[PDB]
């Protein structure tokens, strides 16, 4: 004999697209930038809910940490046909729980309107 | 974290030092130029396979007239970023400059010399002409604060050059399960007016990629 | 004939496993 | 709170309140440094501030305030010095040296203070500047004589010395005048024996390491521009090469000491210096092999650990070996004696060349370019560098780089193509058995096969013709089993990729032997097909890359087939494009035009132009004569993009036909124009029923998308065509009566800066044959385009940029435009001139600066005629001034050179009486006056109110000296650089202009 010398484990991917996502700053009024890398829509193995955790590429920082809310609705943007807008009552990207109106850009409008339908699928999930 | 050490961002106005701060801070950019006056200190965490690492970045003033304290604001610096623009010749020309006072002051930091806006296709300051870091023992990285072009390289170096670890990584950070909030209707008449006004507003950039 | 074999072979290349 | 009391200076200063204000600066966050931020900048920033710093330096216990205070006094001694009463001076100077001199003797303060006694440092060299030597000749003898006394006041010297140098030959050229430079310098100079003795001496016999690497530091800086002899004909070398190598603390600096040693202005003929330059690189490289590491040490793996100052150390060796041996290999090559040196110092360099660090490779890689280059040409030096060359093959081909990165693959290709000229068969067996490790797996990786592939691709041209057939097709065949051998389709692509990219970096080979070309080319129309990401542009960007080299051989009928290989391709064009995105058939479409540019057969080569754009011709018909019969079609999306798509085509294929495209053009262009008239109307409708916010739309940004692209095709054409004829009979009357009313009368956000870009092409291309329609183009945009652009420096920055290269090319081809404007816009074009030199922006100042002088050279062009001396009358004074506010204001420094030559086009006409009127209103001056003397009290009146602190006396001189200089560009130039120093300072010499 010779003798020898991140919080997402438990958690399935259901959707993983390439996005933009924006925050409205309501004070002066424009749209700015909050993060671009993949989007990804995340079911609880325990409690069975989904949300949308969302990461910056290279440093990895996230951008968005939100439950898919069964109340939220995606509205269009009027310069936009790969974009959708929504309230989020509670996102915990920057730590403290906190409201935004967000926008999220997608590469084409296929990818918008497939986000839209997987969105909504969660959102039947979340309602139990 | 106290894990901390204090960054000094010096180079000519409208290079880019702001807007490359505000990148890491918010993820945000900045389009309009606003002018620093003197400095602004923005504390700036980043995640990594040793623990989380702290720069105290003093974003400095780069235009003559509101330089404010000048070379006041280097004092007990750990480390810096020199910041010049590929479109401007002259920020290039001043890039000695900048390094006299630095080193002055500091003399014995790690310092990283970057070239901003290579996004931009007519680049002024080309590839070649770009040797002043050599003597110098400077770090010097091509970047760009719109494109994200190795935007991350310059604090990954000093990273490894502060914590004493040429392995030293960024990884993910912990994503916490986030809250189950039902709303009232006391706070959905300021949500519902401003949805109206954000679908109403274009959102910037819409020939871009992403 | 070495140029025409290696044309030949140029042919059949796939990205495909099956 | 109570820290905005420090403000009122009306009471004796609380250094309490200073301290904790600066405390909450330096320490504190938030709101609390913000605040303190401030105050201290407004503190600072008081002119009166200074008195209350000899308190400071005494009173107050924190460094931080005590820095800040030599900052206020620092401001004052560049700035104001030259107006303080003689006593204040003297007194500043004596607190200055007091506290210097009680910083060092204090051992405490000297270790744990080195910012403070730094600074104070450089505020004693300050005083220096505006003092030394005319009222201070025994500073040299007193700081030589203090250097006895106390070793920390030695050590000081040796920094206070290091930063005069610093301050009067590195960085004296921007900050001083030429005449204050030179001064410096010679009493520097004059002094430097006396300097060099108490240098030489403490590296001789000091054993205080603080202080000998101080003086190194000192020395460092000698080397810059002291003469040759005090490093030759003296022992320092030894010292350096030998003494200072050893110790870890003094090597550092003593290997860049040796750097700039290489690199001194030395006599060329001398035995006795090339054996002692020899010597000090011998003793170098003995102390590097004993006192640090051996020659066969693995660099690379040092570096990555990065331990101490290694990285920073090996950065230097590579720096002194690669300065050093750029200059002196000569000297190593011809003594046997001395060749292990040679190959050992080059064995360092391989080594430094393995490390993982791009810029040092950078570094090290301008040298192997050097070398290769040398050996290429030089006669009989090749053989000597066999081993040093056959390892530097692998280390290129093991870190090549791609071609995207386009400074360094350059780089790495010359060096590359070099050494394989050097030696053929050494790269051949190199890259062979690269290939085999990624055979046998041992090296195998996506990066790796990349890497080779790109390597291999490198050195295309530089074997025989039979040597690269037989390499070529051993690197296929290898290639083509490695893509059989390995599983799944990621592999397998990566794979394919690199065999095609191969294919396409040997064209000769493509072009003598056609039934391999074809069977290339059919294959990447298979590639067209492949969903798998990435593989669809390769194959669209091989083709045309392909296409670009071997055209001539899709052109003519090859033997063995029915017909030119062209027409095989427009047959199946459908079936094979199906699948590509459309950008990707727009490359597609053009790499056909590349191929049917070459049939010199107009018949033919007509033919084959129809042939190709037979579908998007039959999508035009069909969408013309659907949406001319109702234009409700136009909103709907998808024939939007449609139409934008047919257009784009077109684009694609005139930029590579150029010159033939026009029978093509001629099929479309009626309704193409048409098109964009209807197109237009949408537009408009959409902003009035919806608002500016409608031009943010996908709806409306398609329809503007097809205005642009047709005004992109027009311009594209014109740009390159060859009958200027037909450009102005047929197509210019039609585009100028469709595109410019349309931007005219269109709202600003709703104006493409598309057409001002294409009009600048058509003046440019045709300007001289249609005056008339550069009237109305003017006309038609001028007033409402510098409207959008003068109230900011900011809004519509697109419409800005082109606008003045629209003018530019206008006042260069028919400046007969500007003279038919009315007398009220002629003045809006002088004011849209000197508006653009107000710009930071680069494309708009150089074109300002550039219509500014070529306007002055039009004007002087027409002779003695009332609109010369009208424009002269008017404007003259106008582009002078604000011409001189640019030069003197601080913000426009990037156009200094553009300016200046402005400024001395100007006055010249003065100077050589080429203006024929006068330039006074009558009885203003008396009545015989010349020009030019008008011209300097102008100028002298300018100056005194523009810069009040400046003496009449400075001024006149500054005057006369620009005056006389006006031929001369260069001295006009210094002059210029003089009075931009002199202005930001009180008390400015004023014969310091007679400089030149
Ligand atoms: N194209 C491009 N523009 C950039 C980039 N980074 C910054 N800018 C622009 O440059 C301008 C100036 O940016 P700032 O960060 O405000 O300049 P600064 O260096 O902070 O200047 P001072 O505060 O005066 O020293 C802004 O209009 C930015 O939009 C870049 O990476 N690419
Ligand atoms: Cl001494
Ligand atoms: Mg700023
Ligand atoms: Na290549």
């Amino acid at each position: 004999h010779f003798e020898p010398v991140t919080m997402e484990e438990d958690e399935e991917v259901l959707y993983k697209v390439r996005a933009k996502l924006f925050r409205f700053d309501a004070d002066a009024k424009e749209w700015k930038e909050r993060g671009t890398g993949d989007c990804k829509f995340l079911k609880n193995k325990k409690t069975n809910k989904v949300r949308i955790l969302m990461r910056r590429d290279k440093t990895l920082k996230i951008c968005a940490n939100h439950i898919i809310a069964p109340e939220y609705t995606l509205k269009p943007n009027v310069g936009s046909d790969r974009s959708w807008v929504y309230a989020c009552t509670a996102d915990i990207a920057e730590g403290e729980a906190e409201a935004f109106t967000f926008a999220i850009r997608f590469g084409s409008k296929e990818n918008a309107d497939k986000f839209k339908e997987e969105f909504e699928k969660a959102q039947e999930i979340n309602k139990k | 974290p106290q894990v901390q050490f204090k960054l000094v961002l010096v180079g000519d106005g409208g290079t880019g030092k702001t807007t490359f701060v505000k990148r890491h801070l918010t993820g945000e950019f900045e389009k309009k130029y606003v002018a620093t006056l003197g400095v602004e200190v923005h504390p700036l965490v980043f995640h990594t396979n040793r623990g989380p690492i702290k720069f105290n970045v003093w974003d400095t003033a780069g235009q003559e007239k509101f330089g404010g304290l000048r070379d006041g604001y280097y004092i007990q610096a750990q480390c810096a970023i020199i910041m010049f623009d590929v479109t401007s010749r002259v920020t290039y020309k001043n890039v000695p400059n900048w390094h006299r006072d630095l080193v002055r002051v500091c003399e014995n930091i790690p310092i990283v010399l970057c070239g901003n806006k290579v996004d931009i296709k007519d680049r002024k300051v080309k590839a070649k002409s770009i040797v002043f870091h050599r003597k110098k023992n400077l770090q010097y990285y091509d970047i760009s604060a719109k494109s994200n072009y190795n935007f991350e390289k310059p604090f990954l170096w000093l990273a490894r050059k502060l914590i004493g670890d040429p392995n030293l990584e960024f990884v993910a950070m912990p994503a916490l399960a986030p809250p189950e909030v039902v709303m009232d209707p006391a706070l959905a008449a300021q949500a519902e007016h401003d949805l109206e006004v954000a679908q109403t507003t274009a959102l910037p950039d819409e020939d871009d990629d992403l | 004939s070495t140029v025409d074999e290696m044309t030949k072979k140029f042919g059949t290349l796939t990205i495909h496993d099956d | 709170g109570s820290m905005e009391g420090i403000l009122d200076f009306s009471n004796d200063l609380d250094i309490a309140l200073l301290d904790q204000v600066v405390s909450t600066f330096y320490q504190g966050s938030g709101v609390q440094q913000k605040q303190a931020q401030e105050i201290l900048t407004k503190f600072q920033d008081n002119p009166d501030a200074w008195q209350k710093a000899d308190q400071i330096l005494q009173f107050s216990t924190n460094p931080q305030s005590k820095f800040i205070a030599l900052s206020i006094l620092d401001k004052l001694i560049t700035r104001k010095w030259k107006l303080l009463p003689n006593d204040h001076r003297i007194g500043i100077r004596n607190f200055v040296v007091g506290m210097i001199i009680s910083m060092c003797q204090d051992d405490e303060v000297f270790k744990t203070q080195k910012n403070l006694i730094n600074k104070s440092d450089l505020t004693l060299v300050q005083i220096l500047k505006q003092e030394w030597p005319q009222n201070w000749p025994e500073f040299i003898p007193e700081l030589i004589g203090s250097s006895s006394s106390s070793v920390n006041v030695c050590e000081n010297n040796m920094i206070v010395l290091k930063l005069l140098s610093e301050e009067v030959f590195d960085f004296s050229a921007e900050q001083m005048t030429q005449a204050k430079a030179l001064h410096l310098k010679n009493s520097m100079s004059k002094e430097f024996e006396q300097i060099f003795k108490l240098c030489f001496q403490v590296l001789e016999q000091g054993s205080s390491s603080s202080l000998i690497v101080a003086t190194l530091e000192s020395l460092l800086r000698y080397l810059h521009w002291i003469p040759y002899r005090y490093i030759y004909e003296t022992n320092i070398l030894e010292l350096l090469s030998t003494k200072f190598m050893t110790s870890p603390d003094t090597r550092a600096i003593t290997l860049k000491c040796l750097t700039e040693v290489s690199n001194l202005k030395i006599p060329q003929d001398n035995d006795l210096i090339k054996r002692q330059t020899v010597l000090f690189f011998q003793n170098t490289l003995q102390q590097i092999a004993t006192s640090v590491m051996p020659v066969t040490a693995d660099l690379k793996a040092t570096y990555a650990n990065a331990n101490g100052n290694d990285q920073s150390f090996l950065q230097d060796l590579a720096m002194f070996l690669t300065t050093y041996l750029a200059r002196n290999r000569a000297l190593l090559e011809s003594d046997e004696s001395l060749r292990e040196l040679l190959l050992n110092a080059h064995q360092y360099l391989i080594q430094l060349s393995k490390i993982e660090e791009r810029e040092l490779f950078k570094t090290t890689l301008d040298y192997w370019h050097n070398l290769v280059a040398d050996l290429f040409y030089e006669p009989l030096k090749k053989h000597i560098y066999e081993e040093i060359c056959s390892q530097l093959r692998l280390v290129i081909i093991e870190n090549m780089v791609r071609p995207e990165e386009i400074q360094l693959y350059k780089s790495e290709r010359e060096v590359l193509v070099y050494l394989t000229h050097l030696n053929v068969i050494d790269t051949e067996e190199i890259m062979i058995s690269k290939l085999a490790r990624q055979i046998d797996g041992s090296e195998w990786s996506w990066h790796n096969i990349n890497t080779l592939s790109w390597a291999i691709g490198s050195i295309s041209g530089t074997m025989s013709e039979d040597t690269e057939k037989r390499f070529v097709v051993t690197v296929i065949k290898d290639l083509l089993g490695l893509c059989e051998q390995k599983r799944g389709k990621d592999n397998k692509a990566v794979v394919a990729s690199d065999i095609m990219y191969v294919v396409g970096q040997y064209p000769r080979f493509l072009k003598a032997h056609w039934n391999f070309l074809r069977t290339v080319i059919l294959k990447l129309f298979e590639f067209m097909h492949e969903t798998h990401e990435g593989v669809q542009d390769m194959a669209c960007d091989t083709f045309i890359k392909i296409v670009q080299k071997c055209k001539y051989h899709f052109v003519i009928q090859q033997p063995r087939e029915s017909e030119p290989f062209i027409q095989t391709i427009i047959r199946d064009i459908q079936k094979t494009t199906a699948d590509l995105q459309p950008q990707q058939v727009h490359t597609f479409y053009k790499a056909c035009g590349i191929i049917i540019s070459e049939e010199r057969s107009v018949a033919e080569r007509n033919r084959l132009l129809s042939d190709l754009m037979q579908l998007p011709n039959m999508a035009w018909d069909t969408i013309v004569e659907q949406s001319t019969a109702n234009p409700t079609l136009l909103l709907d999306s998808e024939t939007v993009k449609i139409i934008a798509n047919i257009i784009k085509t077109n684009v694609a294929v005139c930029t590579s036909m150029g010159a033939d495209f026009y029978p093509q053009l001629g099929h479309i262009y009626y309704n193409m124009l048409q098109l964009y008239r209807a197109v237009s109307s949408m537009i408009s409708a959409q902003v009035a029923a919806e608002g500016l916010i409608a031009t943010k739309t996908p709806k409306v940004r398609g329809l503007r998308t097809i205005k642009k692209e047709i005004l992109k095709l027009v311009e594209t054409y014109i740009s390159k065509a060859r009958n200027l004829d037909d450009v102005v009979k047929v197509l210019v009357e039609p585009l100028l009566n469709a595109v410019l009313e349309d931007y005219m009368n269109n709202v600003p956000d709703a104006r493409d800066a598309e057409v001002l870009n294409c009009m600048t092409t058509v003046v440019e291309k045709v300007g001289h044959m249609i005056p008339q329609g550069v009237i109305l183009i003017l006309q038609s945009v001028f007033e409402c385009t510098l409207d959008m652009i003068n109230k900011d420096f900011t809004e519509y920055p697109e419409h800005r940029v082109e606008f003045y290269k629209l003018l530019k090319v206008i006042n260069e081809k028919s400046f007969a435009a500007f003279l038919e404007l009315p007398p009220a816009a002629f003045k809006l074009f002088v004011d849209a001139i000197c508006w653009a030199f107000k710009h930071n922006n680069r494309d708009v100042e150089v074109n300002g600066l550039q219509i500014a002088l070529d306007l002055v050279k039009n004007i002087e062009r027409m002779g003695n005629v009332p609109f010369a001396n009208e424009f002269h009358k008017n404007y003259f004074f106008i582009f002078v001034s604000e011409t001189f506010f640019v030069l003197t204001d601080s913000d426009h420094k990037s156009g200094f050179s553009k300016q200046a030559l402005l400024l001395m086009k100007l006055i010249s006409l003065v100077y050589d009486n080429k203006i024929s009127v006068p330039l006074y209103q009558e009885a203003e001056v008396p009545q015989g006056t010349s020009n030019q003397v008008y011209l300097s009290q102008y100028l002298a009146n300018m100056l005194s109110n523009a810069f009040p602190h400046l003496t009449s006396e400075q001024i006149a001189s500054f005057l006369s000296a620009l005056t006389k200089q006006c031929k001369d560009l260069v001295v006009f130039k210094g002059t210029l650089r003089d009075f931009l120093v002199q202005i930001k300072e009180v008390g400015g010499d004023p014969t310091d202009y007679l400089f030149a």
